C-alpha cells in the first residue's frame, strides 16, 4: 500500500523560508510501522531530509514531531495511528522553537528553563546518613510521575503560554522537574526553591491549558504537579 | 535569523485548549462590555425620560444582539471561570479525562444560560 | 508579585459572582421593568453599595486579567505601556462614573 | 594549524554513563575537561538500561562483595581479569552510595533502604543459594542514573559540547595520543579538541548485527578511531546475546523479569530451563540461557506466530499490582511492540545483540593499553577509555546482568581519580604538528569527496546480515571463514562509498556515513577474532571446537590493527585482598 507525507523542509545556505515537500512510500500491507521507520526509510530515497532519533523505543525522547497537528514522539507512533483515506501525513517541527534544519529545532530554550529551577538535588549535609539517605517507600512513591520524563519538549512546545514567553515561563517540562525536586525528601532547599518560583511568570503563566497532558509520550502530567506548587506558594507566600 | 513554526492552522487543539482560549477572549469582551453597560444604567437611571429612551434603545433588535452577546460571553467567562477556580481548590481532577469532560459540562451550562439570557431579551 | 496576582483574582471573582447571582436574582423575579421598580432597586442602600464594591472588584479583576492577556502578546514596550495606560484610566472612569450614577439616584 | 583548537586538560569522547561520571570528577579535581557527545548526553544509550545495578549493599539480604567477586569471575568464564573484578565488586558498595547521595531516585524496602532484586548469576557463599543484589528504580534505573549525572555535570557547570561528533585520535610525531578532531553536527564546523587526556566514553556496537537491544546510535565509534590510530583491541569476539530481547523488534524486555519470579516457556509449556542449568534455572548466566533458547527452537520445541521464532517469558502469575510497580517500563515496552499485554499473556522473547564485551583494553585507571614487538604491555600515553568501550577486562567472556552500570560509576570514577598520577607518569607530550591533525581529517575528507561511488544504504544491510548470520550465538569455522571473506568485500565497497547529502547545517548524512565506517572496523575485528579463537568460552560457541580450552585459551585475545593479526594477553589471577579463583567447570 501507497503513503503520502507533507514534510517541513528548511535550509538555511538554500532555502528563502520554509516549504512543504511531498513523499511516497511503498509499505507492506500486513505490516504496520512506526512513524520513525517511514522516515528512516526516506531518508534511503533522499539523503538531505535531517531529523533526531536514538533509543527508537521512546525512552530517549530524541524524535519529537509535530504529526497530523499533535505533538509525539516519531518512534511510538504507528503508521496506522497517522494514516487516513485520502489526507497526507503532515510532519513538521516542534512549535515554537527555532527551526536549525529541516525537523531539527534548536532546543536551547527549553534547556536553559530546565537548568533555571535547579534540577539537581540540594542536600545541606547535616544530619548525614550512615549511608545511602534513608526514603520510605511512601515518599519515594512521590517521585514517580515526575521523574520519568525523556525531556522531549512535546509538552512545553504544546504550550501557549511557553510560546508567549518562552523565556521567562519555565513551562510544563520544567515545572514537572521543579516539582521533582520540591517533594523529594532528601532535598532541604524547598523553600529556597520555592522563592525562586514566586514572581509573576515562572509558575503562574500556567493557565491549565492541558495541552502539556495530552501529548506527554510517558503519559506525566505537569498540570498537576504545576497545581501542586502553585499549593506551596499559597502555602509559603500567602 | 531564523523561522519558527506557529502557523496556528497547522497545529490540532483539545477541547480544554478551546475552553481556555474563548475564556480569555470572553474576559477582553467583558472588560468592554463594563462600559457599555454603566453607560446603558447611566442613561435608564438619570431622569423619567432617560429610561423610557434606554428601554427605546432595548427595543431595537439590533441590540437586542449585541446585548445576548455581551451577555453570552459574560454567562461564559462566569461558568468556565468557576470550573478554573474549582480546580484550584481541588473540586476537580486535573486529569485530561477530567478536563474534558468539565469543558463539556461547561459548554452546556453556557448554553442553556445563554438561551435564558436570549429570553430575557 | 505572582501569589498576590493569583489570590487577588480569584477574591474579586468570588465577590463579582455574588454580585451577578444578586443581579440576575433580581432581574428574573420582577416581572413588568417600569422606571418606578427600577429606580427603586437602584436607590436602595444595599443595591448602590453592592454596585460600587463590585466596580472595584472590576477595577482590580480586570487590571490583572488585562496586563496577563497584554504581556502575552503586546511585546514593543512603547505601545504596551500606551495601551496598559488606556485601559488603566477606563476601569478607573468605571468607578468614578460608577460613583456619580448612584450618588445622583 | 588551519583549523581552530580549543585546549583541555582532558577530552572526554561520550557523555553516556561512564563518559558523565568520570567528567564529573576529573572536574572536581580540578582539572579542566571538554565532554563531547553526538547526541544530547541523555538521550546515550544508557537511557534505555532496565535492570538496574548488581552490588554487594546488602540490603535485601546480608551479602559479601567477594560473593559479587565469584558470581562475576565464574561469570565471565574465567577470562575476567580478577585484579580488577576485584576492585570493582569491592569498591562498588560506596561507589554506588554515591550516586544515591546524587539524588538518584533509587526503589525501596520498607525500612528505607534500596531496592535490591535477584538477577541472572547471583549466589550467596560462593555458588550457593539464589541472592538479590540488583540495586533498582522500578525498570528504568538506566533512565534514573543517566539523568542524575547529566543534572550533576549540571550543577558542577562542566563543560559541555553537545552533538559534537569525533572524527578520530590526533598522534604527535611519538605515537601519543593528544586529542582528536571532530565535527559540530549543528555547524559542520570542524574543530582540533587538543588534551593531554583523550577518554575514549563511546560505548556499544550493537549496529554491526541485524536485530540488536541497542540505539541506532551504538555505531562502534570508538573501537574504529582506536583501530585506525594503530591502538589494538580485545576480546571481540565476546558478544552478549541478551536472553529476552522481544521477537521481531530486538526492544529488550528485562532480566529484571525472570529475577522478579518471571520464567522461560516452550511451546509444550515446559519450564526448560529447570533443565538446562538445575540450579540457577531461568537466573543462570546470559550465554546460557542464550544457547537454550535457541536449542529449544533450533529443535522445533520453539513457538511462532506474526513475531517470528521465539521462546516465551510468562510473568501474568506475579499480579497486577507488582507488574505496575516493579516492571511497569517493559509493560509499555511489550504493549507497544509485541501488542501483548504482560498482566494476561506471556511476552514473545529471542537472544538479542545487547552488549560488547570487548574494546580497548585498559588499566584500572582507565589508561588505554598496547603491546610492543615483545608482546609485552606498553600504556598508549594520552589515552584512556572507560565503559562499554573499555575491555578492562571485567566481563571476561560473558558479563553479569547489572554489571555493566557498575562497570560505567566504578571505572568512570577511577578514570578520574587516577588521571592526575597518570599526565604525571606519562611525561609532557610534544605537540601535534599540523600533518599529525590533517591525518585525522583523511577519513571525513574521503566522504566529502565521493560523489559517484557506492550507496552505503547497501554496504550497511550487507554489513549487519553477514554478522547476524555468520557470527550469532552459535558459529562454526566454515561460516565463518566465509563470513570475513565477504567482509573484505564489503570493506572494499566502502572504501568507494558515497556521501550523498553535501550540505553542513545539520547534516545527519554525513554522521551516519562516518559511523558506517567504524560499524566496519568494529565487525571486522570480531570477525578476525571469533576465527582465531579456537575453543568454546561463555557467549563464544563454536560447533567444531565446543569444549572450552584452558590449556590454550586461558587468556584474552588481541586484535592487531598494524598487521591485521591476532595474538594473545594474560589473564590477571592475582587479587590484592583475597586469593584468586581458579578455574573448574563452569555450570548453572
Ligand atoms: C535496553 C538495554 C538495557 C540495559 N540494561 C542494563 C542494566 O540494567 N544494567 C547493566 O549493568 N547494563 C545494562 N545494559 C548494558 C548497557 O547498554 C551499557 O552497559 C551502558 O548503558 C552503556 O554505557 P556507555 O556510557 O559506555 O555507552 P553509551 O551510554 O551508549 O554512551 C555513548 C556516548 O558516546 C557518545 N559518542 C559515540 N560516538 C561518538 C563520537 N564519535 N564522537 C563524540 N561522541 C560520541 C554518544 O553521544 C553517547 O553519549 C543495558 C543495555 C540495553 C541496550
Ligand atoms: C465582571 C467583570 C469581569 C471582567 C471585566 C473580567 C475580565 C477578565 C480578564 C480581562 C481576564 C484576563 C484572563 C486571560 O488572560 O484569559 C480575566 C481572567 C479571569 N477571570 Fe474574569 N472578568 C470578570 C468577571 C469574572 C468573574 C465573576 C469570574 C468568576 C469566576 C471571573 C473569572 C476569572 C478567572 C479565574 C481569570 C484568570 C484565570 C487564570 O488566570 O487562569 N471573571 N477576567
Ligand atoms: C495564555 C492563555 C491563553 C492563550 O493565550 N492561549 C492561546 C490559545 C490558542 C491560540 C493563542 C493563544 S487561553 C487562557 C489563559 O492562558
Ligand atoms: O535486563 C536488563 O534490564 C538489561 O539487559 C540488564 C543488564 O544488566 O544489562
Ligand atoms: S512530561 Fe512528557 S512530553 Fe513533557 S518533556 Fe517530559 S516526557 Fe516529554
Ligand atoms: S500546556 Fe501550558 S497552560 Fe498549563 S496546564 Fe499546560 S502548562
Ligand atoms: S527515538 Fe529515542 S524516543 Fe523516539
Ligand atoms: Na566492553
Amino acid at each position: 500500500m501507497r503513503l503520502e507525507f507533507s514534510i517541513y523542509r528548511y535550509n538555511p545556505d538554500v532555502d528563502d523560508a520554509p516549504r512543504m515537500q511531498d513523499y511516497t512510500l511503498e509499505a507492506d500491507e500486513g505490516r504496520d510501522m512506526m512513524l520513525l521507520d517511514a522516515l528512516i526509510q526516506l531518508k534511503e530515497k533522499d539523503p538531505s531530509l535531517s531529523f533526531r532519533r536514538s533509543c527508537r523505543e521512546g525512552v530517549c525522547g530524541s524524535d519529537g514531531l509535530n504529526m497530523n497537528g499533535k505533538n509525539g514522539l516519531a518512534c511510538i507512533t504507528p503508521i496506522s495511528a497517522l494514516n487516513q483515506p485520502g489526507k497526507k501525513i503532515v510532519i513538521r517541527p516542534l512549535p515554537g522553537l527555532p527551526v536549525i534544519r529541516d525537523l531539527v529545532v534548536d532546543m536551547g530554550q527549553f534547556y536553559a528553563q530546565y537548568e533555571k529551577i535547579k534540577p539537581y538535588l540540594l542536600n545541606n549535609g547535616q544530619n548525614p546518613p550512615a549511608r545511602e539517605h534513608l526514603q520510605m517507600p511512601e515518599q519515594r512513591e512521590k517521585l514517580d510521575g515526575l521523574y520519568e520524563c525523556i525531556l522531549c519538549a512535546c509538552c512545553s512546545t504544546s504550550c501557549p503560554s511557553f510560546w508567549w514567553n518562552p523565556d521567562k515561563f519555565i513551562g510544563p517540562a520544567g515545572l514537572l522537574a521543579a516539582y521533582r525536586f520540591l517533594i523529594d525528601s532528601r532535598d532541604t532547599e524547598t523553600d529556597s526553591r520555592l522563592d525562586g518560583l514566586s514572581d509573576a511568570f515562572s509558575v503562574f503563566r500556567c493557565h491549565s491549558i492541558m495541552n502539556c497532558v495530552s501529548v506527554c509520550p510517558k503519559g506525566l502530567n505537569p498540570t498537576r504537579a504545576i497545581g501542586h506548587i502553585k499549593s506551596m506558594l499559597l502555602q509559603r507566600n500567602a | 535569523q531564523r523561522p519558527v513554526n506557529l502557523d496556528l492552522q497547522t497545529i490540532r487543539f483539545p477541547i480544554t485548549a478551546i475552553a481556555s482560549i474563548l475564556h480569555r477572549v470572553s474576559g477582553v469582551i467583558t472588560f468592554v462590555a463594563v462600559g457599555i453597560l454603566l453607560w446603558l444604567l447611566g442613561t435608564s437611571l438619570s431622569s423619567p425620560e432617560g429610561f423610557e429612551q434606554a428601554s427605546a434603545i432595548m427595543g431595537s433588535f439590533f441590540v437586542k444582539f449585541i446585548m445576548w452577546g455581551i451577555l453570552t460571553a459574560l454567562a461564559y467567562h462566569v461558568v468556565v471561570g468557576i470550573r478554573h477556580m474549582m480546580m484550584d481548590f481541588g473540586y476537580l481532577e486535573e486529569t485530561f479525562e477530567a478536563g474534558k469532560r468539565s469543558a463539556k459540562i461547561s459548554f452546556v451550562i453556557t448554553v442553556v444560560l445563554s438561551l435564558l439570557a436570549g429570553v430575557l431579551v | 508579585n505572582g501569589v498576590h496576582d493569583f489570590i487577588l483574582v480569584r477574591a474579586t471573582a468570588i465577590v463579582l459572582t455574588l454580585y451577578i447571582i444578586y443581579m440576575v436574582g433580581f432581574f428574573a423575579t420582577s416581572g413588568e421593568l417600569t422606571y418606578e421598580v427600577w429606580i427603586g432597586f437602584f436607590a436602595s442602600a444595599f443595591t448602590k453599595v453592592f454596585t460600587l464594591l463590585a466596580l472595584f472588584s472590576i477595577l482590580i479583576h480586570a487590571w490583572i486579567g488585562m496586563w496577563q492577556v497584554l504581556t502575552d502578546f503586546v511585546k514593543p514596550l512603547a505601545l504596551r505601556l500606551m495601551l496598559q495606560l488606556v485601559i488603566v484610566v477606563a476601569l478607573v472612569v468605571y468607578v468614578i462614573y460608577g460613583f456619580v450614577v448612584v450618588w445622583g439616584v | 594549524m588551519k583549523l581552530p583548537v580549543r585546549e583541555f586538560d582532558a577530552v572526554v569522547i561520550g557523555a553516556g554513563g561512564a563518559g558523565m561520571r568520570a567528567a564529573l570528577q576529573i572536574s572536581q579535581s580540578g582539572q579542566t575537561c571538554a565532554l563531547l557527545s553526538k547526541v544530547f548526553p541523555t538521550r546515550s544509550h544508557t537511557v534505555s538500561a532496565q535492570g538496574g545495578i548488581t552490588v554487594a549493599l546488602g540490603n535485601t539480604h546480608e551479602d559479601n562483595w567477594e560473593w559479587h567477586m565469584y558470581d562475576t569471575v565464574k561469570g565471565s568464564d574465567y577470562i575476567g581479569d580478577q585484579d580488577a573484578i576485584e576492585y570493582m565488586c569491592k569498591t562498588g558498595p560506596e561507589a554506588i552510595l554515591e550516586l544515591e547521595h546524587m539524588g538518584l531516585p533509587f526503589s525501596r524496602l520498607d525500612d528505607g533502604r534500596i531496592y535490591q532484586r535477584p538477577f541472572g548469576g547471583q549466589s550467596k557463599n560462593f555458588g550457593g543459594e539464589q541472592a538479590a543484589r540488583t540495586a533498582a528504580a522500578a525498570d528504568r534505573t538506566g533512565h534514573a542514573l543517566l539523568h542524575t549525572l547529566y543534572q550533576q555535570n549540571l550543577k558542577n557547570h562542566t563543560t559541555i559540547f553537545s552533538e559534537w561528533y569525533a572524527l578520530d585520535l590526533v598522534k604527535n610525531q611519538d605515537g601519543a595520543v593528544v586529542g582528536c578532531t571532530a565535527l559540530c553536527i549543528e555547524t559542520g564546523e570542524v574543530v582540533y579538541f587538543k588534551a593531554r587526556a583523550t577518554v575514549l566514553a563511546t560505548g556499544g556496537a550493537g549496529r554491526i548485527y541485524q536485530s540488536t537491544t541497542n540505539a541506532h546510535i551504538n555505531t562502534g565509534d570508538g573501537v574504529g578511531m582506536a583501530i585506525r590510530a594503530g591502538v589494538p583491541v580485545q576480546d571481540m569476539e565476546m558478544w552478549q546475546f541478551h536472553p529476552t530481547g522481544i521477537a521481531g523488534a530486538g526492544v529488550l524486555v528485562t532480566e529484571g523479569c525472570r529475577g522478579e519470579g518471571g520464567y522461560l516457556l516452550n511451546k509444550h509449556g515446559e519450564r526448560f530451563m529447570e533443565r538446562y542449568a538445575p540450579n540457577a534455572k531461568d537466573l543462570a548466566g546470559r550465554d546460557v540461557v542464550a544457547r537454550s533458547i535457541m536449542i529449544e527452537i533450533r529443535e522445533g520445541r520453539g513457538c511462532d506466530g506474526p513475531w517470528g521464532p521465539h521462546a516465551k517469558l510468562k510473568l501474568d502469575h506475579l499480579g497486577k499490582e507488582v507488574l505496575e510497580s516493579r516492571l511497569p517500563g517493559i509493560l509499555e515496552l511489550s504493549r507497544t511492540f509485541a501488542h501483548v499485554d504482560p498482566v494476561k499473556e506471556p511476552i514473545p522473547v529471542i537472544p538479542t545483540c545487547h552488549y560488547m564485551m570487548g574494546g580497548i583494553p585498559t588499566k584500572v585507571t582507565g589508561q588505554a593499553l598496547t603491546v610492543n614487538e615483545k608482546g609485552e604491555d606498553v600504556v598508549v600515553p594520552g589515552l584512556f577509555a572507560v565503559g562499554e568501550i573499555a575491555c578492562v577486562s571485567v566481563h571476561g567472556a560473558n558479563r553479569l546482568g547489572g554489571n555493566s552500570l557498575l562497570d560505567l560509576v566504578v571505572f568512570g570514577r577511577a578514570a578520574g581519580l587516577h588521571l592526575q598520577e597518570s599526565i604525571a607518569e606519562q611525561g609532557a607530550l610534544r605537540d601535534a604538528s599540523e600533518s599529525d591533525v590533517e591525518a585525522s581529517l583523511d577519513r571525513l575528507n574521503r566522504w566529502n569527496n565521493n560523489r559517484n561511488g557506492e550507496d552505503p544504504v547497501a554496504i550497511r544491510k550487507a554489513l549487519q546480515e553477514c554478522m547476524q548470520h555468520n557470527f550469532s550465538v552459535f558459529r562454526e569455522g566454515d561460516a565463518m571463514a566465509k563470513g570475513l571473506e565477504q567482509l573484505k568485500v564489503i570493506r572494499e565497497r566502502l572504501k568507494n562509498a558515497r556521501l550523498d547529502d553535501t550540505s553542513s547545517e545539520f547534516n545527519t548524512q554525513r554522521v551516519e556515513c562516518l559511523e558506517l565506517d567504524n560499524l566496519m572496523e568494529t565487525a571486522y575485528a570480531t570477525a578476525v577474532s571469533a576465527n582465531f579463537r579456537t575453543e568454546s568460552r561463555g557467549a563464544h560457541s563454536r560447533f567444531d571446537f565446543p569444549d572450552r580450552d584452558d590449556e590454550n585459551w586461558l587468556c584474552h585475545s588481541l586484535y592487531l590493527p598494524e598487521s591485521e593479526s591476532m595474538t594473545r594477553r594474560s589473564v590477571n589471577m592475582e587479587p590484592k585482598l583475597r586469593p584468586a579463583f581458579p578455574p573448574k567447570i563452569r555450570t548453572y
